């Protein structure tokens, strides 16, 4: 008996996390992980040191990645003289590693101007250019890329793993941001809790996406052990998964707060109107989305008892 | 101004020499030594990166040099080949670069 309303609740819930955007915890959490990643990179990027040799030392060659937030410039160039010293953990990124980052970066930017679609939507595509010179040589490619969470998170994951696994070193000084010394700093020391936090967010947003995925393809529509034990385990499964979602999204705000502790406390949420003058602040419109998530979480929390009932009924059949 | 200085300036064979550095900048990213009068990938003896406190030898390396953390460099058991010019490339923390050249003479 108490089913038919409980299902309506479980179903309506999915429609709302998956089709809606404005009030969706799942959506906003996902979007927050992407914005932050971008936000990270903008704040940091002008100071990461790329160019180590991987086979052999050399000061002659220098890649320029366009539409990057460097210091004076709207491009970053991966050093030539740095080329004299081996790329690796705690030193310097390789040019390759930077290129693979930049790709992932350009994709996420392109998809935000176009704007992340809803989670049920997997169709949406986006065009993205990637200009890169050498010294001379010059490559411009415009390719079509899926604009969906699933994928953009993978790009974010690409970005943060580059930083965490390689811990590049950071430029000295000589209006700068305040975490910048006159000496080199291992970016895993300085930005450790941001890397961990944004990483934790990406990684959580992924599970959101999964769970919503299976949830969406699994709508729902008597005696003692009369094969309605199924479609209770069913009902169970969905509720236990909607719970997971709401939890994870909450946790994405909580994961974000850790930064509001550490060094990019202020910078990651601020800007000046990619351009010459965007280095050193996140310039990704994070606040707006944070407060949008916080509210999604709050508003949806009113389902948290309906969901737990679903479970407790389910289990009493078993 | 960055500077180098062999000692001894003239070097007995089978013995050893030290190339001192002067005016090493305060704040470094790393630095490198080169057989030659010029900075050349394929003539690098060794590179030291601050971030990792590590010394990776380049192609030129005879496996008888030792670099130290104030940029100085030592060659032991010198051979006739070791004679010549030697060049120090230094990268500052803001990535401004600097070179200095020096030289020693071996005799049999």
């Amino acid at each position: 008996t108490a089913i038919n309303q409980a299902i309506g609740n479980l179903n309506a819930n999915t429609q709302n996390l998956i089709d809606k955007t404005d009030n969706s915890p799942a959506y906003q959490a996902t979007l927050l992980a992407l914005k932050s990643t971008v936000g990270l990179w903008n704040s940091i990027a002008y100071a990461v040191i790329c160019g180590g040799y991987t086979d052999k030392p050399n000061h002659n060659t220098t890649e320029t990645f366009y539409n990057q937030p460097g210091q004076g410039s709207d491009s970053i160039t991966c050093g030539g003289h740095v080329g004299l010293l081996q790329a690796g953990k705690n030193n310097s990124l390789s040019i390759e590693q930077f290129a693979t980052l930049n790709k992932a970066y350009q994709i996420i930017q392109a998809a935000l101007k176009q704007g992340l679609p809803a989670l049920s939507d997997t169709k949406k595509t986006v065009e993205v250019t990637i200009k890169t010179a050498t010294n001379d040589t010059t490559v411009s490619i415009t390719d079509t890329f899926i604009n969906d969470a699933q994928n953009l998170l993978t790009q974010a994951q690409t970005i943060i793993n580059t930083l965490q696994d390689n811990c590049p070193q950071l430029k000295g000084k000589s209006n700068t941001p305040s975490w910048q010394t006159g000496a080199n700093q291992n970016s895993c020391s300085v930005f450790g809790t941001e890397f961990s936090a944004i990483s934790d967010m990406i990684s959580n947003a992924q599970n959101i996406v999964q769970e919503t995925q299976q949830l969406n393809t699994t709508p729902l529509k008597n005696l003692n052990s009369p094969n309605s034990i199924a479609l209770a385990q069913s009902m169970l499964k969905n509720a236990q998964s909607q719970a997971a979602v709401l939890k994870l999204a909450n946790q994405v705000g909580s994961d974000f707060n850790r930064i509001s502790t550490g060094v990019l406390k202020n910078y990651i949420e601020e800007c000046n109107a990619v351009s010459s003058n965007t280095w050193g602040k996140g310039c990704a419109g994070v606040k707006q989305t944070l407060t949008s998530l916080e509210n999604s979480n709050a508003s949806f929390s009113s389902q948290t008892p309906q969901i737990n009932q679903a479970q407790n009924l389910a289990n009493t059949i078993v | 101004q960055l500077t180098t200085e062999s000692m001894p300036f003239n070097v007995a064979e089978g013995k050893e020499v030290l190339l001192l550095v002067h005016n090493l900048p305060q704040q470094l990213f790393g630095y490198s030594w080169y057989k030659g009068e010029r900075v050349d990938g394929n003539r690098q003896i060794v590179g030291y990166a601050i971030g990792t406190q590590q010394a990776t030898p380049g192609p030129a390396n005879s496996g008888r040099e030792t670099i130290y953390p104030n940029a100085s460099l030592l060659i032991q058991n010198v051979t006739q080949n070791d004679t010549g010019f030697y060049t120090l490339q230094v990268i500052k923390s803001d990535l401004v670069n600097e070179e200095a050249t020096g030289q020693f003479h071996v005799y049999p």
